[PDB]
């Protein structure tokens, strides 16, 4: 199913956060790396369309990041995608939606 | 820099995308519009981040800034920004940046951000000693003495070539450091910043830790992906809330058991079998303990408090530890050897509930899991007690669904057919074993998955 071998956790910032930026939030991973090499990306707003690289991902790591410091009262929560694949280009996952979700 | 009399926008701001901003910053309906020094002077900060600027050309003349965001554009030279000194924090990440000579005069500055550019030297900002946060990761920057003399710096990232931190040793306002993904083995020097709170160092070549001892303020440490084995200095860091062990070849954990401020550890993919020192430790709610050497989990039961754990890739055979953690919300176990899932029943609040690869068979007892929404269990396997072989042996099916149903197998080996409940075979020879497979789509609340396995039966 969608799950497929994702291993994810809930995910959440605080606003008005200290450097140094970019800082982890968490890491995203798939147990597909057990058979081979895995390369992460994301996309959804914040992400890969406006405002864009609010969220980063480390493409070989899977550390998910925020890049600057957030603020609820603006954008309380953000939608994103993540993504998994091999060396060769191919899905290893479906795409998982992960919430972000902006706290106190 | 001053312009002299009346001059369109777009004769200053040469770069398209930064005269449009600039129109609107100075109040102007189009970008041809006059302005004089006046109204320029009158810009003391300018968020222009994300706008597909390639040239700052034009800011020269901003001579009041004193706040630039310029990140996520597509700039290379930034040779406008050397004469305005009254600038106090630059937001530059995410440039193609490689020169940062036009910075060594702005000696005011008090935060300056470079992050994923494509600096290697450095050198520049060695007179910028106002600085208290500098953010330079994902450059490719090797040699850090140019940090030596910046005596302020509370927060500090650099990467990616470093492997020597001896530059540090002065910085002891130092707070919060990540060397994250460089070629570190030695942090020897990190004893001399006694107020860090935070160390991230994941993906280095750490192997020695003692350096840690003294640095008792701190209560984030990120690890992750070095080769730690003894991590007896932990056990003086007693502020720790968030540690990250993962990926390394530790086995002892007793360090950890006083550490009971911790609310999030990873211990993922290490040399760990014994886990009663984390007995003590119940205000975690998220555990990682994956890809480890695990049989027994019975000290789990104390941490009444997890909301998030893992445990794929383990021995283990009885979940029911996990039973009394009535908080958790996902739950990964894929690669162990549980049978009896009954006791996951009690786990009402479970949303994710990852269990491939285990020796799961029916499905009732999670009929009631409806707060579901992802699940996995894909490739079960188990072999049956030894049958006594007969011509006609015959066993029944165990595979039950959800819903209390059996479910027929998916293929039957050695030609044997399936007429409910019973699994019969024909057989002219004796032969060691049969097996069956079975593979279902199912969805428990919102979670789908593929209930799938095979089945082996031994013949006596
Ligand atoms: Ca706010
Ligand atoms: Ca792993
Ligand atoms: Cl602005
Ligand atoms: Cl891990
Ligand atoms: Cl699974």
């Amino acid at each position: 199913g969608p799950l497929g071998s994702w291993v994810i956790p809930p995910i959440s910032c605080p606003e008005n956060e200290k450097g140094p930026f970019p800082k982890n939030l968490v890491q995203i991973k798939s147990n597909k790396d057990k058979e081979g090499k895995v390369f992460y990306s994301i996309t959804g707003q914040g992400a890969d369309t406006p405002p864009v690289g609010v969220f980063i991902i480390e493409r070989e790591t899977g550390w998910l990041k925020v890049t600057e410091p957030l603020d609820r009262e603006r954008i309380a929560t953000y939608t994103l995608f993540s993504h998994a694949v091999s060396s060769n280009g191919n899905a290893v996952e479906d795409p998982m939606e992960i919430l972000i979700t902006v706290t106190d | 820099a001053t312009i002299t009399q009346d001059t369109p926008i777009n004769q200053i701001f040469t770069d398209t995308a930064l005269a449009e901003k600039m129109k609107t910053v100075l109040g102007k309906t189009n970008v041809t519009d006059t302005v004089s020094q006046t109204d320029l002077d009158q810009v003391t900060t300018l968020q222009a981040d994300r706008l597909g600027i390639k040239s700052i050309d034009g800011v020269e003349y901003l001579n009041n800034l004193t706040q630039i965001n310029f990140s996520n554009n597509q700039l290379t030279d930034i040779t406008p920004l050397k004469n305005l000194t009254k600038l106090v924090d630059i937001l530059m990440n995410n440039n193609q940046i490689a020169d940062i000579t036009p910075l060594a005069n702005l000696t005011n500055l008090t935060g300056l951000t470079l992050f994923n550019n494509q600096i290697t030297d450095i050198d520049p900002l060695k007179n910028l000693t106002n600085l208290n946060r500098l953010e330079l990761s994902s450059n490719t920057i090797s040699d850090i003495s140019a940090l030596s003399g910046l005596t302020s710096l509370q927060q500090l990232s650099f990467g990616n070539q470093v492997t020597d931190l001896k530059p540090l040793a002065n910085l002891t306002t130092l707070e919060r450091l990540d060397i994250s993904s460089n070629k570190v083995s030695d942090i020897s020097v990190l004893a001399k910043l006694t107020n860090l709170e935070s160390l991230i160092a994941t993906n280095n070549q750490i192997s020695d830790i003692t350096p840690l001892g003294i640095l008792t303020n701190l209560d984030e440490l990120s690890l992750n992906g070095n080769q730690l084995k003894d991590i007896g200095t932990l056990a003086s860091l007693t502020n720790l809330t968030d540690l990250d062990l993962a990926n390394n070849q530790i086995s002892n954990l007793a360090p950890l058991s006083g550490l009971t401020k911790l609310t999030e550890l990873k211990l993922g993919a290490n040399q760990i079998s014994n886990i009663s020192p984390l007995a003590g430790l119940t205000a975690l709610t998220n555990l990682e303990l994956n890809e480890n050497q695990l049989e027994d989990i019975s000290p789990i039961s104390n941490l009444k408090n997890l909301t998030y754990l893992t445990l794929y890739f383990n021995n283990i055979s009885d979940i029911s530890p996990v039973s009394s953690l009535t908080k958790l919300q996902r739950l990964f176990f894929y690669n162990n050897k549980v049978s009896d899932v009954s006791s996951l029943a009690n786990l009402t609040n479970i949303n994710w509930l990852s269990a491939g690869h285990n020796q799961i068979s029916d499905l009732t007892p999670l009929a009631n899991l409806t707060r579901i929404t992802q699940l996995g269990l894909n490739d079960q396997a188990w072999t049956n007690a030894p049958v006594n072989y007969k011509a006609n042996v015959s066993i029944p099916n165990t595979v039950k669904n959800v819903t209390g149903a059996l479910i027929a197998p998916a293929t039957i080996s050695d030609g044997g057919s399936y007429t409910e409940p019973d699994i019969t075979w024909n057989l002219p020879s004796y032969t060691n074993e049969v097996s069956y497979t079975f593979s279902q789509p199912v969805t428990i609340g919102k979670g789908t998955t593929t209930f799938s396995g095979t089945v082996t039966q031994p013949l006596k």
